[PDB]
């Protein structure tokens, strides 16, 4: 199934990889988890001062 | 309304005890680029310092 459809599978993988960049860039919430972490730290420091 | 005590030459870029109008502190005094309005005398940041 792979060897008979190698070009199709390669094209699908390339298209999905290309769409990954646009999906990450389009919505800011995708990375929000990491940002949340940073934000929490900032808040903590801020409230201390 | 200040007092007898006298007005030492302003030392910059050195960790110097400073007493500005009764506000005492420790730090270095540097040329400031922020534009105060004629009226304020104190500057504070987001951390209330």
């Amino acid at each position: 199934v792979l060897y008979e459809n190698q070009k199709l599978i390669a094209n699908q993988f390339n298209s999905a990889i290309g769409k990954i960049q646009d999906s990450l860039s389009s919505t800011p919430s995708a990375l929000g988890k990491l940002q949340d972490v940073v934000n929490h730290n900032a808040q903590a420091l801020n409230t201390l001062v | 309304v200040c007092g007898p005590k006298k007005s030492t030459n302003l030392v910059k870029n050195k960790c110097v005890n400073f007493n500005f109008n009764g506000l005492t502190g420790t730090g270095v005094l540097t040329e400031s680029n922020k534009k105060f309005l004629p009226f304020q005398q104190f500057g504070r940041d987001i951390a209330d310092t």
